[PDB]
């Protein structure tokens, strides 16, 4: 179908036929030293300066060698760079090349590859569609959004510009507009559109404005594979992990950590409270639009399994406790910190990114009424000195309607079933 | 921006190829 040979490169079909099969036979290295011997011989050559690039990648995927695959990713470039390159070839080379950056997370690299794509190929809907991607993997929502607009205004029924509209607005807490978006988008069933992200947000969406059918998408969500269960809607996973809401310190087998909590949990509190006091500043309000209305703010002590060293001048004792835990100290996939939360306030039933977690929740400021926590089906209250354990990745939720401040500390750790390999590499979240 | 009791951003990882 696509055309790939300008007319030179017809003159020389038959070596360029000669080195692609000895590519499409899994003779990667013959194949590589082929096309480098066209490239050579036949310098402006864009067929061959393509097959050395798909050599390479090839090369990379059989090395499984991110430094081989920036090869590639070069001769990608080199291939637009040639003269009289025909519009399908410049497409798939430029193309390949953006997605290979990606995969390799040179996200800005990948991100200019696009801007250039959407150039040369202005009528191209499907790589606005891309583009737009390229911005939301930098976090450049706001160009993100003009892109999907552009798409929308001469493709309005494009489904995967669509949930990418829908996931923009209901990320700027533009919620009941984001509905028909994100809704209307996976119903199209376009190419990118069956994607647990929407799914997701198109559930909580409803829910946040009272609307009863936001479980039947979370159902179908679970029917399509994209979550491990109607309640549990993680998208960052290992499969097979015990999921369960509420876990007892046994059955996490962190009782030595558990217990110190418990025993030294007035030092814990102290030092939380001194910097309510004296550097409030450390805290710092929730920023993941989880609240439906209240004041919510956190001092985060580990982040990513990185230890916060200015944030530890401020609860020195308690970092000196964490460090021998290393199940809460190196959990790249959570963090510790305390949570502050005031009268008033909601938080919005939600769920965290990944299964791989628990937290334990310390009471260490209690009031004796209007404090609890939904998780999934069962709704508990904290205690001064006791520890509390949830899995995250179950839809939970919050109120605070006390008559003053609430304080707990919050300590994530590794999901006991993974494997210390798996605990090394897990990429952080 | 990171995802750390929700899951807002458009990802949540940065990975780094295989
Ligand atoms: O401080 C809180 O009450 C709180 C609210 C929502 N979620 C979590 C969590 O740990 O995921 C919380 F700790
Ligand atoms: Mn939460």
């Amino acid at each position: 179908k696509p055309k790939l040979l300008n007319k030179f490169d017809k003159t020389i079909k038959a070596e360029l036929d000669a080195a692609e099969k000895l590519r499409k036979r899994g003779k990667i290295e013959e194949a590589v030293n082929a096309f480098k011997e066209l490239v050579r011989k036949y310098p402006q050559s864009p067929r061959a300066r393509y097959g050395k690039a798909q050599c390479e990648d090839d090369l990379a995927e059989k090395r499984r060698s991110n430094e081989v695959l920036r090869g590639a990713i070069e001769t990608y470039q080199e291939v637009a760079s040639l003269p009289d390159v025909p519009a399908d070839l410049l497409k798939l080379s430029l193309k390949r090349r953006s997605d290979r950056q990606q995969f390799l997370g040179h996200m800005r690299g990948s991100l200019l590859t696009l801007q250039r794509l959407v150039q040369l190929f202005p009528n191209d809907t499907s790589l606005k569609n891309d583009l737009g991607v390229g911005y939301l993997l930098i976090g450049d929502n706001d160009n993100a959004k003009k892109v999907y607009e552009e798409v929308l205004s001469v493709t309005p029924n494009d489904g995967f510009a669509k949930v990418h509209y829908g996931f923009i607005l209901k990320a700027q807490n533009k919620i009941a507009e984001s509905i028909p978006y994100l809704k209307e988008g996976i119903e199209s069933g376009d190419p990118g559109t069956d994607d647990g992200r929407f799914y997701f947000h198109l559930g909580d969406a409803m829910q946040r404005v009272g609307n009863k059918e936001a479980y039947k998408w979370y159902e179908l969500g679970h029917k399509r594979g994209h979550f491990a269960s109607v309640w549990q809607r993680s998208l960052y996973n290992v499969n097979g992990l015990k999921a369960q809401p509420w876990w007892t310190p046994k059955e996490t087998g962190y009782t030595e950590l558990v217990k110190s909590l418990e025993r030294n949990w007035k030092l814990i509190r102290d030092e939380g409270l001194a910097v309510m006091d004296k550097a409030k500043g450390l805290f710092l309000p929730e920023d993941e639009n989880l609240r439906e209305k209240g004041d919510w703010s956190q001092f985060t002590l580990w982040q990513q399994g990185r230890r916060n060293e200015n944030a530890c001048k401020g609860a020195p004792k308690t970092c000196t406790l964490l460090e021998k835990f290393p199940e809460t100290t190196g959990c790249r996939r959570g963090q510790i910190k305390y949570s502050i939360m005031h009268p008033g306030t909601h938080v919005w039933p939600h769920t965290g990114p990944t299964n791989c977690r628990l937290r334990m929740h310390l009471g260490l400021v209690i009031p004796k009424e209007g404090c609890k926590i939904r998780c999934a089906n069962e709704t508990k209250t904290w205690e001064e000195g006791k520890v509390l354990i949830f899995d995250d990745s179950f839809e939970h939720e919050v109120w605070q309607d006390a008559s003053s401040f609430r304080l707990i500390f919050i300590v994530d750790v590794w999901h006991p079933e993974l494997t210390p390999q798996q605990r090394r590499s897990l990429p952080a979240i | 921006g990171k995802c750390k009791d929700g899951l807002g951003e458009y990802t949540c990882t940065s990975l780094e190829g295989f």
